[PDB]
């Protein structure tokens, strides 16, 4: 297990925008690759969006695709979530986190993949 | 002076097949036919030459690839086959030389839960060159439109896990495998057959 | 062009004797192996013995080890399988298949060649 700095959540007016910051430090972010998720209350964890720990690849749920984007800044230590055009049915606790299974499509990614789990964050979508 | 087969054959960890391994043997006796003859290994299969050949020629450097694959793979480790593994892991020449030598380990290598640690590719915009090692891993386009940084629809991670795990039927367990290539040239031809010595 | 012609089997009781024949054509050269896999009633094909022939090895499971021998006669071009005190457990269809390759595999995917099987039924 490493320890992942998850920062940046709120309330924010629907069709408005937030990012979510996920920090760990030295070489973690290079060597595995990431994944964010959101848990609703009474939901399952349901992935958002990754980045392989290659930099070079990001991938979406369908839910988000168009809207969200992942990043990650030139020292490779912080992976952001820009959160665009929210909605009220983005409502939900994200967490980052990261994974050494490797799956070529994106898509069988679960939670149960994951690990080193960073805090939940509630973003709150108002109408 | 034996070569020390036993680093390649009893090494605690073998490489995932697309980033597999090459050791070079020289100076010492190799006994080919005592390999061959071995039941630690289920698949000897030689090409262009036999064990007894073998234990009869010197080389200036024998070679031993190494790597991880399922069973139902192991097939494509020989001349003129296709599959994933033969097309974009490991490929030999239509005119290969050498051995093929291969063996369950289902006890070393899958664990409960899962082993995750052995990747092959998936896809490859062409098939490998004989002996040729590809560690890149920039998204695959499987179509004409660029992925421009982004896994969807024709745009895939190039690299899978197994995930081995110790129930899986005998053609999803993992199998350690040893490809033998042989080089000859101007200079001492140092690894020799136990006859030629 | 290469064919395998298989013959030799029947009905034998726990103890008795059996030999199969495997007839290789088609290859040009001594460059090939053959294999013996059997199947049991339910399970999958099984090697059970092999010849690399440009060698003359043979290997065998443990559980025929002492029991089965297989040669080569040069003249006829003919891999025989002499199955000595023959079990119950013995019972299946016995095919022949081939590979260009000296020495042997477990996996039947990795011999291009075969025979069409012998059945041989070992019981009282
Ligand atoms: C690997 O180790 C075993 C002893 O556990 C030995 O029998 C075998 O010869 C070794 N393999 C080689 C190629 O040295
Ligand atoms: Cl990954």
């Amino acid at each position: 297990q490493v320890q992942l700095v998850e920062s940046g959540g709120g309330l924010v007016k629907t069709g408005g925008s937030l990012r979510l910051s996920c920090a760990a430090s030295g070489r973690t972010f290079s060597t595995y690759s990431m994944g964010w998720f959101r848990q609703a209350p009474g939901k399952e964890r349901e992935f958002v969006a990754g980045m392989r720990w290659t930099g070079s690849s990001t991938f979406y749920s369908d839910s988000v695709k168009g809207r969200f984007t992942v990043s990650r800044n030139n020292a490779k230590d912080t992976v952001y979530l820009h959160m665009n055009s929210l909605k009220p049915e983005d409502t939900a606790v994200y967490y980052c986190a990261i994974t050494t299974i490797v799956r070529a499509y994106y898509t069988e990614y679960t939670e149960a993949d994951f690990g080193s789990w960073g805090q939940g964050t509630q973003v709150t979508v108002s109408s | 002076n034996l070569c020390p087969f036993g680093e390649v054959f009893n090494a605690t960890r073998f490489a995932s097949v697309y980033a597999w391994n090459r050791k070079r043997i020289s100076n010492c006796v190799a006994d080919y036919s005592v390999l061959y003859n071995s039941a630690s290994f289920s698949t000897f299969k030689c090409y262009g030459v036999s064990p007894t050949k073998l234990n009869d020629l010197c080389f200036t450097n024998v070679y031993a690839d190494s790597f991880v694959i399922r069973g139902d793979e192991v097939r494509q480790i020989a001349p003129g086959q296709t599959g994933k593994i033969a097309d974009y892991n490991y490929k030999l020449p239509d005119d290969f030389t050498g051995c093929v030598i291969a063996w369950n380990s289902n006890n070393l290598d899958s664990k409960v839960g899962g082993n995750y640690n052995y990747l092959y590719r998936l896809f490859r915009k062409s098939n490998l060159k004989p002996f040729e090692r590809d560690i890149s891993t920039e998204i695959y386009q499987a179509g004409s439109t660029p992925c421009n940084g982004v896994e969807g629809f024709n745009c895939y991670f190039p690299l899978q896990s197994y995930g081995f795990q110790p129930t899986n039927g005998v053609g999803y367990q993992p199998y350690r495998v040893v490809v033998l290539s042989f080089e000859l040239l101007h200079a001492p031809a140092t690894v020799c057959g136990p006859k030629k010595s | 062009q290469v064919q395998l012609v298989e013959s030799g089997g029947g009905l034998v009781q726990p103890g008795g004797s059996l030999r199969l024949s495997c007839a290789a054509s088609g290859f040009t050269n001594d460059f090939y192996s053959i294999a013996w896999f059997r199947q049991a009633p339910g399970k999958e094909r099984e090697g059970v013995s092999w010849l690399s022939v440009s060698d003359n090895t043979p290997t065998y499971v443990d559980s025929v080890k002492d029991r089965f021998t297989i040669s080569r006669h040069n003249a006829n071009n003919t891999v025989y399988l002499q199955m000595n005190m023959l079990k119950p457990e013995d019972t299946a269809i016995y095919y022949c298949a081939a590979g260009r390759f000296a020495g042997r595999d477990t996996w039947p995917s990795s011999y291009d060649y075969w025979g069409q099987g012998t059945q041989v039924t070992v019981s009282s």
